RNA sequence: UUCGGAUUGGGGUCUGCAACCCGACCCCAUGAAGCCGGAAUCGCUAGUAAUCGCGGAUCAGCCAUGCCGCGGUGAAUACG
RNA sequence: AAAAAUGUUCUAA
RNA sequence: GCCCGGAUAGCUCAGUGGUAGAGCAGGGGAUUGAAAAUCCCCGUGUCCUUGGUUCGAUUCCGAGUCCGGGCACCA
RNA sequence: CGCGGGGUGGAGCAGCCUGGUAGCUCGUCGGGCUCAUAACCCGAAGGUCGUCGGUUCAAAUCCGGCCCCCGCAACCA
């Protein structure tokens, strides 16, 4: 429960452990460490509680994160379905949003295959 | 046809038919009624025969109140059997009806229209009957 | 009863209109 | 839809983007080579006649 | 890998440049 | 997972009269399935297969991971 | 010295 | 006289309370050289009458009509 | 309302006796092999157990009533 709500894994370097926080990919971890003067290569269990509270303060306040980011993402999707735009309908039906083909792919968006019967070939004779 | 939805016991001993009706002796709901003058077990079939006669006489108009209910199971052995071997099987339901019981009422219809309908109703029934209209004695109860 | 395939039920002609 | 589309591609359009090649020999919209002004078929036809300067069936 | 636009590898694949592979 | 880079949020760039349906690209964030694939099944006998990147036609742009070429590195095995 | 059944009608250009 | 059962499309029949299916007959599409077959589409109806329950009945309950049948000396 | 048995995926059978579990063969659907069909091989789906009521913490399973389906019996007179 260290930062923000996330207990970032000890035994890994800081720059990587920071990524385990919803809202921080590799590039933001590069900033916070430069903008607060901690070695990017210090294993997390090896941070002074001076560095911890230093990093925690900047991280928690520069950008928005784990639970709040999730809520803003949710409000945007929520917004699109309300106005009833095209991207809104594709979120309702759970289909792709960015123009992909749906004839034959989209399993990330569609789910496991719900196999149904096919048109029968005629018999001979 | 009328009958209880559930019963605590399937078969009931045969009644007695002494005395004036326990209650239901005053017009309660409608303007005109049909009163028993003799005791009887009135059948579900008889009750439905009186009801449909009045319904067709009103040509669906007005209101009809059935103030008896055939809750009593009526048992009967198969034909041509001997006595014994337990009680016969339930074959229908009767309503016990003693003199002074208001069995049916009508409302929302002409006096003349009520009178006729209750007369016809009475011809379906195995007892002498009487037609009544709601007096202040009825409202005093 | 118009241009190409599928057929519109008239011989030779299809459903597509111009 | 052939001849009125031979003409239309010639007409200068309402917008730059609506320009497109056609074979000048046969009218084909597809597979039109800029160097020749010709579709890939007419190309192969006129080539084999030697009516195409310097063009020769490659091999290597 | 080549599908990773965010690496010098994925820019070599899509034939593009940027922060993750300048020129 | 510093494997994988699908999906989705946001913010830009460009071509184009115009990128909602329906473009490519960039950056932040997100970071799915996938742990080597059932029955079955394809290619290749040498500078070949495998692996690496480069170019061109079409073309404003591009859905090219396609196609036609180009060289780098460079095997295994054939009893019959 | 043989595991393993079958191929609708008319037409044979 | 009394008991049971059937009545739904042009024909043969499904159907368990919100006026409905099939097959087959006919036509068209796909398929084919053209058929057969297979797949799709189209027209089919007061669901026999009458009363009742129900907001609502082809559907549940009763009757009627027509058809189809069932009763049983006797020691 | 003489006696007996039965009602469970689409078909035919287990499970019940002994309460906690639904099973087997075919069939259906998807994919292989084949020029193609069949056989064959790899996967998948489908039954709240006739019905209503009770007992139980829990009912296909135990107990009652109803519907339906087979079977057996009806002698002396
Ligand atoms: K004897
Ligand atoms: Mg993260
Ligand atoms: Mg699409
Ligand atoms: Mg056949
Ligand atoms: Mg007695
Ligand atoms: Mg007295
Ligand atoms: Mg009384
Ligand atoms: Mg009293
Ligand atoms: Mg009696
Ligand atoms: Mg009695
Ligand atoms: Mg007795
Ligand atoms: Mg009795
Ligand atoms: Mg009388
Ligand atoms: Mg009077
Ligand atoms: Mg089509
Ligand atoms: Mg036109
Ligand atoms: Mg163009
Ligand atoms: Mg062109
Ligand atoms: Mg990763
Ligand atoms: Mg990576
Ligand atoms: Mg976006
Ligand atoms: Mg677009
Ligand atoms: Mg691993
Ligand atoms: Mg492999
Ligand atoms: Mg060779
Ligand atoms: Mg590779
Ligand atoms: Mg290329
Ligand atoms: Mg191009
Ligand atoms: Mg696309
Ligand atoms: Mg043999
Ligand atoms: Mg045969
Ligand atoms: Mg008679
Ligand atoms: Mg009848
Ligand atoms: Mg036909
Ligand atoms: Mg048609
Ligand atoms: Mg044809
Ligand atoms: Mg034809
Ligand atoms: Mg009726
Ligand atoms: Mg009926
Ligand atoms: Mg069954
Ligand atoms: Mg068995
Ligand atoms: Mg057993
Ligand atoms: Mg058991
Ligand atoms: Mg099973
Ligand atoms: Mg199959
Ligand atoms: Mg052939
Ligand atoms: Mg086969
Ligand atoms: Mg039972
Ligand atoms: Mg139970
Ligand atoms: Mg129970
Ligand atoms: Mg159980
Ligand atoms: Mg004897
Ligand atoms: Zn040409």
């Amino acid at each position: 429960a260290r930062i923000a709500g996330v207990e970032i894994p000890r035994n890994k370097r800081v720059d990587v452990a920071l990524t385990y926080i919803y809202g921080i990919g590799k590039a933001r971890a590069k900033e916070a460490l430069e903008k607060t003067g901690i070695n990017p290569a210090t294993r997390v269990k090896d941070l002074t509680e001076a560095e911890v509270v230093r990093l925690r303060e900047y991280v928690e306040n520069t950008w928005k994160l784990e639970g709040e980011l999730r809520a803003e993402v949710a409000a945007n999707i929520k917004r699109l379905m309300d106005i009833g735009c095209y991207r809104g309908l594709r979120h309702r039906r759970g289909l792709p949003v960015r123009g992909q083909r749906t004839r034959t792919n989209a399993r990330t968006r569609k789910g496991p295959r719900k196999t149904v019967a096919g048109k029968k070939k005629a018999p001979r004779k | 046809m009328l009958m209880p939805r559930r019963m605590k016991y399937r078969k009931q001993q045969r009644g007695r038919l002494k005395g004036a009706t326990k209650g239901g002796d005053y017009v309660a709901f409608g303007d005109y009624g049909l009163v028993a003058l003799e005791p009887a077990w009135i059948t579900a079939q008889q009750i439905e025969a009186a009801r449909v006669a009045m319904v067709r006489h009103f040509r669906r108009g007005g209101k009809i109140f059935i103030r008896i209910f055939p809750d009593k199971p009526y048992t009967k052995k198969p034909l041509e059997v001997r006595m014994g071997k337990g009680k016969g099987n339930v074959e229908g339901y009767v309503a016990v009806v003693k003199p002074g019981r208001v069995m049916f009422e009508v409302a929302g219809v002409t006096e003349e229209q009520a009178m006729e309908a209750l007369r016809i109703a009475g011809h379906k029934l195995p007892i002498k009957t009487k037609i009544v209209r709601r007096d202040a004695y009825d409202e005093a109860q | 009863s118009k241009k190409s395939k599928p057929g519109d039920g008239k011989f030779g002609r299809g459903v597509k209109r111009g | 839809a052939r001849k009125a589309l031979i003409e239309k591609a010639k007409r200068t359009p309402k917008f730059k983007v609506r320009a497109y090649t056609r074979c000048v020999r046969c009218g084909r919209a597809r597979s039109v080579y800029r160097f020749f002004g010709l579709c890939r078929i007419c190309l192969r036809e006129l080539a084999h006649k030697g009516q195409l300067p310097g063009v020769r069936k490659a091999s290597w | 890998g080549k599908g990773d636009r965010r690496t010098r590898r994925g820019k070599i694949w899509r034939g593009t440049y940027g922060k993750y592979r300048p020129r």
